[PDB]
RNA sequence: GCGAUAACGAACGAGACCUUAACCUACUAAAUAGUGCUGCUAGCAUUUGCUGGUAUAGUCACUUCUUAGAGGGACUAUCGAUUUCAAGUCGAUGGAAGUUUGAGGCAAUAACAGGUCUGUGAUGCCCUUAGACGUUCUGGGCCGCACGCGCGCUACACUGACGGAGCCAGCGAGUAUAAGCCUUGGCCGAGAGGUCUGGGAAAUCUUGUGAAACUCCGUCGUGCUGGGGAUAGAGCAUUGUAAUUGUUGCUCUUCAACGAGGAAUUCCUAGUAAGCGCAAGUCAUCAGCUUGCGUUGAUUACGUCCCUGCCCUUUGUACACACCG
């Protein structure tokens, strides 16, 4: 063991849980690269903790999120939360403060949910109509 | 790949026992005729090895004609005997896939048996009700 | 430049985008500005997004709203009449296909091209119920406009051969452009003409 | 020296918790290595049954609900001390059952 | 570079290894191919007439690859889907049996797959060969 | 049944075909349906071929929308 | 709206009254001293008194107060 | 099993205890309204902080009334209902 | 033409149904002047309105 | 609530409370959760690398993710403003969370000739009680069809249908000498289904419930068209003692109305609406229904008293069965 941390990434029911350790800059997703990651049009979402930092970040670490439960669309927004939150985990246990603050103000100034998770999460369904809301139709006469 | 190429197409609105359009695939053609069906019809074209990718008018005498016989022999040609129509045939005991005017004739030949027994199914369709039990206190106005 | 090597190959079109933002890889915001200064606070293009998907928290105040990003809006407003509704992979799709076809036809920015069918599209008097005109606020005026487009395209698309985005792509150069081809432009006139009488 | 397994489970957590603390201690002073206490996911017995005894009124619902907790340890020490152990150790709201 | 299936996209890996399987020969299609649909709740038969069981046993093998242990229900339930009802609201259904058994039947008598312990069917050593080095030319252009 | 399109390539239609799609901007299944009265299922076609050899360039692919541009 | 009722604003007011010189412009400190002085039921309602208190007590230092 | 038996610790605290003794003197023909008082009366002297007694049905006439007998405190919403 | 101004205070809700806002514009160039007005959607301060005709005045309507 | 005060002190309701959702690299632990390593080992390149299987005896370690007790956290905290400067309120900042943080359970007094005698071996009075209005068996009916109405499900297509490929949840349930539960895997069958095994009284097996919408690649090409699949003929299976008045499922064939719906009218303010499925209840068989659950995920308000009503005060009244006077 050399160097390594753990961390966690959230959207409603999926959960990304990503391996931050020393390495030659890999990145993965349940074994296979970030590059093929489904849906395309949302693939830049797990390329935009990759470009708003520089590559250079990700040089000396080889990162491995493993994302489970939820949606295809919700998997995506947690990969890209525990990859966000990882590399700031990892520059917090090894790397200068300076550093960790900067790639914090700079994640946080693009985007909140790349290292808050969103809390929202589906209302409970009341009887007396198909949704939280949403009523069954009322009729007279 | 795209071809150029003229002669051999008639649009010819005639094709077998009914007026079956030329400009429609050959797939889809065919169930025109009463008694064929979208998937009776693909796997006769199968058997009759005819690319689906022509169309109705761009065929000839011999694809109509060994079409014909594929559809009238279907054992012939190996269609199973679970795929074609009126199986173990009232009258012989065969299994016959009965087309245009068969099709009619067999037709009235059902529900007249039903109505010479006097079967219930039978009296329903003499007076025009529904025969599979469904409700119609509300839904057979039309 | 950045060229910066990794052990899983990252695409070279990637590396090109570590120096700007750009909407699906292809489209700039910074060269686009919006020319009614009235509507320049709401139509956000000036923080650069990289696809019209972001998930916010936009309905939980009441101007939060405008500070969407102006296609994510346009997106959104794609995705109606009951059957569309919730399938927003679907939209965001249109809107990239139809901001290509907008580049083919009119060679410029197509977020330009939707920032100028939005800010020419929106009726600036109205009506309010005997009828009295009164004046239509900014934040109006804008979603008023992207009501209006969406509404056009997707009503030319139905039981017509040619593609939504295609729609899309003609509503919004034809806005974009004030002419009474579009939809938009159509109804701002009937509304300001209305409008009009009411005085 | 067994590997012998206790499951606890009641509906009402207080005792269930008193009987685990209770099993924790008395292996502990009498000197047997222990492995727990493991806690199950809790299972809720959910019945939604229809509030009027006719049919008439506003369409209402309760939903009744019966928790039910289970927690497990695992000892290593002769099998009649173990039994001892839970013998001394029972409570009415709290159901035991000593395997093997 | 140590190319495996999980480096390459599916649809292209799947479309490779059937080119592979048709252009090979050996493999055991069944006579009934002409005739079957794929699912009860599907309606037509499948188009492409002389390649889709080719596709489906490439696209069984990668999944047998990929995993442990999977069997011929599992498969069923893969392969199925919503099926229109008429005037019901849709349902999913299974897959066809006898076409996903046999295929995983023919896979087995090349020696691609093999019976496991604990049950079903798992990738053989040189299943694993041959897949991964028809993953080796997919991405060596 | 209405707006009487076009079946099959024919001699003049593909004379039509080869003349004209050069002055077009933007090509696609709808443009060569609306300005040719051909069907769909030749205009997607059509597209492939001056694809291989070369009389129209691509934007983008996709299989609900085909962008092709000028080959110059 | 947060209108405090009846209950926190007379605890507060008891508290201040009682041990107002151990009592200080600060919620941590004051959420600990009311914990140790108080016998409230629930956490919640805890804070709340302690908030009040702490508004008080802020309140005092600029001018005296009614009731108390 | 073993059946024992224990007697009460408050007789006015336990509600079924003064529910059944309210339809012994009920059914003794005693009047209602005695009754109704003889059981706030007990439960207080037991130390309960409130009581109340309700009696339903047709009281000497056709139709019926619904007579209430409160004493003391009494609490209705929330969960404290379920504990005191 | 059409002019601009600025809103520098909202008065209040107006209309029936309270659709309508009562702000006092106040003219970009033409600094000295403000006019009161109704407007149908919402409305901020500093919200700058584009009036078609600026040489009318609004009290109040249902 | 501040306060005003011929009252003063109180009681209920509200709020507090309880359950649930969101935060915790902070305690306790985990062989029924997961992981880092380590054996033994696979393919692929040999840099010591990339992806895996395996080992609940590897006499290893651990708790981020999972589970759940025991706690912490929010109180409007800070800052600007405004207002009896009292109660409050509005913007920002920080924060997991700042609408009472989101959702519910609970819920006063007075009443209604509201519903239920067909839930009750809960009941007064009346009726009936051996050719019974008790009970049981056979068969039929509750489904019967000129027609009117209410809750709904499918649609009228290209923002689509079909075919392949990709491939992701959450809440739950489950038995034994049966009258028989959830079912993996193997085999047969186009299917539906049959058969043989094995696991699971269950964080252990079904089950990662590989759900559907959706994503990709093609086919179709604006027409009642490959939209729609009612009605009907023939055949194969399954449940049941019994499928005729099609129980249900499957296969071929048949291929209606419907081209977005007049006057009217319902529900809804954010993970909400809509779309999409899944589980449980009913249940031998049958879900177009309910109750929950997640997946995809918006447009528009954040206002008013115009309509429909509700609360409080003043006021008029020939009303009190109370303006349906």
């Amino acid at each position: 063991s050399t160097q390594s941390v753990q961390t966690f990434g959230k959207k409603k029911t999926a959960t990304a849980v990503a391996h931050v350790k020393a390495g030659k800059g890999l990145i993965k997703i349940n074994g296979s690269p970030i590059t093929l990651v489904q849906p395309e049009i949302l693939r830049f979402k797990v390329y935009e903790p990759l470009t708003l930092v520089g590559l250079d970040k990700f040089q000396g670490i080889d990162i491995r999120v493993k994302v489970t439960g939820g949606g295809h669309v919700s998997q995506v927004y947690a990969i890209r939360q525990a990859i966000a939150k990882g590399l700031v985990a990892y520059h917090q246990k090894y790397v200068d403060e300076a550093s960790k603050n900067e790639l914090k103000k700079i994640f946080a100034s693009y985007d909140k949910t790349l290292l808050v998770a969103d809390s929202r999460r589906m209302e409970p369904k009341k009887f007396g109509g198909r949704g939280a809301r949403a009523r069954f139709q009322k009729s007279y006469r | 790949l795209v071809v150029q190429e003229q002669g051999s197409f008639q649009h010819i609105l005639r094709l077998l026992n009914t007026n079956i359009d030329g400009r429609i695939k050959i797939m889809y053609a065919l169930t025109k005729i009463r008694g064929v069906g979208r998937r009776y019809a693909n796997l006769v074209c199968k058997k009759a090895d005819v690319e689906l990718t022509k169309r109705a008018g761009e065929l000839t005498q011999e694809e109509l004609e060994r079409i014909v016989t594929i559809m009238q022999n279907p054992t012939n040609y190996k269609i199973p005997a679970w795929f074609l129509n009126r199986q173990k045939d009232q009258v012989d005991g065969k299994d016959y896939h009965v087309l245009a005017n068969n099709l009619e004739s067999k037709l009235r030949d059902d529900l007249e048996r039903l109505k010479k027994i006097r079967s219930h199914r039978g009296i329903r369709h003499f007076w025009g009700l529904k025969v599979r039990g469904q409700h119609t206190k509300t839904t057979s106005r039309g | 430049l950045q060229v910066v090597e990794l052990a899983t190959t990252i695409p070279l079109d990637v590396q090109e985008a570590q120096r700007e933002v750009k909407l699906f890889n292809k489209w700039s915001f910074e060269d686009v500005e919006v020319k009614d200064v009235s509507l320049v606070d709401y139509i956000q293009i000036r923080n650069p997004v990289f696809v019209s998907h972001t998930a916010g928290k936009y309905a939980s105040k009441r101007f939060r709203k405008a500070q969407c990003p102006i296609v994510e809006r346009l997106t959104n407003s794609l995705m109606m009449n009951g059957r569309n509704n919730g399938k927003k992979l679907k939209a965001v799709r249109i809107v990239k296909h139809a901001l290509e076809i907008i580049h083919v036809l009119t060679e410029q920015n197509p977020i330009q091209v939707v920032v100028d069918a939005i800010v020419n599209s929106g009726a600036r008097e109205d009506s309010t119920r005997r009828r009295q005109a009164v004046d239509v606020s900014p934040l109006r005026r804008v979603n008023q406009a992207i009501a209006l487009l969406t509404i056009g395209a997707r009503e030319a698309s139905f039981r017509n051969i040619k593609t939504i985005a295609e729609c899309l792509a003609e509503e919004l150069i034809n806005a974009a452009k004030g002419s009474s081809t579009s939809y938009a432009i159509k109804k701002k006139d009937e509304l300001e003409r209305v409008a009009k009488s009411n005085r | 020296i067994h590997k012998i397994r206790i499951t606890l489970t009641s509906t009402k957590v207080k005792q269930l918790e008193n009987v685990s603390a209770n099993i924790i201690r008395n292996a502990a002073q009498y000197n047997i290595v222990k492995k727990g206490p493991v806690r199950m996911p809790t299972k809720v017995l959910k019945i939604t049954t229809r509030k009027t005894p006719n049919g008439e009124g506003s369409k209402t619902w309760d939903a009744y609900e019966m928790r039910i907790h289970k927690r497990v340890i695992d000892l290593q020490a002769p099998a009649s001390t173990v039994k001892r152990i839970t013998q001394i150790t029972i409570e009415p709201g709290v159901d035991v059952e000593v395997t093997i | 570079p140590g190319v495996s299936v999980r480096d390459v996209p599916a649809q292209d890996f799947i479309n490779a290894y059937a080119q592979f399987l048709q252009r090979q020969g050996k493999l055991e299609v069944p006579g009934y191919v002409d005739i079957v649909k794929t699912s009860a709740g599907n309606d037509l038969p499948p188009q492409e007439a002389e390649t889709w069981f080719y596709k489906r046993a490439a696209s069984i093998a990668r999944h047998i690859y990929l995993r442990k242990q999977v069997g011929v229900g599992a498969l069923n339930k893969l392969y199925g889907g919503a099926k229109n009802r008429g005037f019901r609201p849709h349902k999913h259904v299974d897959a066809s049996g006898s076409i996903n058994r046999k295929c995983v039947q023919a896979l087995q008598k090349i020696g691609v797959l093999e019976i496991s312990p604990k049950g079903g069917r798992r990738i053989s050593e040189n299943g694993q060969r041959d897949l991964d080095r028809i993953a080796a030319q997919t991405l060596e252009e | 049944d209405k707006a009487q399109h076009i079946v099959i390539l024919d001699q003049e239609k593909y004379d039509r075909i080869l003349k004209d799609v050069p002055t077009y901007k933007y090509v696609s299944v709808s443009v060569l349906v609306d300005r040719l009265k051909i069907g769909g299922s030749l205009a997607r076609v059509a597209l492939r071929q001056l694809e291989e050899d070369g009389i129209i360039t691509p934007v983008l692919k996709h299989s609900k929308q085909a962008i092709y541009t000028r080959a110059q | 709206g947060r209108v405090r009722t009846k209950t926190v604003k007379r605890a507060s007011k008891v508290l201040i009254e009682r041990f107002y010189p151990k009592l200080t412009l600060d919620f941590e400190t004051n959420k600990r001293l009311t914990s140790e002085i108080a016998v409230i039921q629930s956490k919640r309602l805890r804070n709340k008194i302690a908030g009040y208190t702490t508004h008080l007590m802020k309140r005092i230092q600029k001018g005296p107060v009614r009731g108390i | 099993i073993a059946i024992y038996a224990e007697r009460v610790e408050e007789r006015g605290l336990s509600a079924a205890v003064q529910a059944e003794a309210l339809k012994a003197k009920l059914l003794s023909g005693l009047p209602i309204r005695r009754a109704a008082y003889g059981v706030l009366r007990f439960a207080m002297g037991a130390g309960a902080k409130g009581v109340e007694v309700v009696i339903s049905g047709k009281l000497r006439a056709a139709r019926a009334k619904s007579q209430k007998y409160a004493d003391g405190f009494m609490i209705h919403s929330g969960q404290p209902t379920r504990d005191f | 033409p059409v002019t601009l101004a600025k809103v520098i205070k909202v008065l209040g809700r107006t209309g029936s149904r309270g659709g309508v806002t009562q702000v006092r514009v106040e003219f970009l160039e033409d600094a000295s002047r403000t006019i009161v007005r109704n407007v149908k959607g919402p409305v901020r301060e500093n919200d700058i309105l584009c009036l078609m005709e600026s040489e009318r005045e609004a009290r109040r309507l249902r």
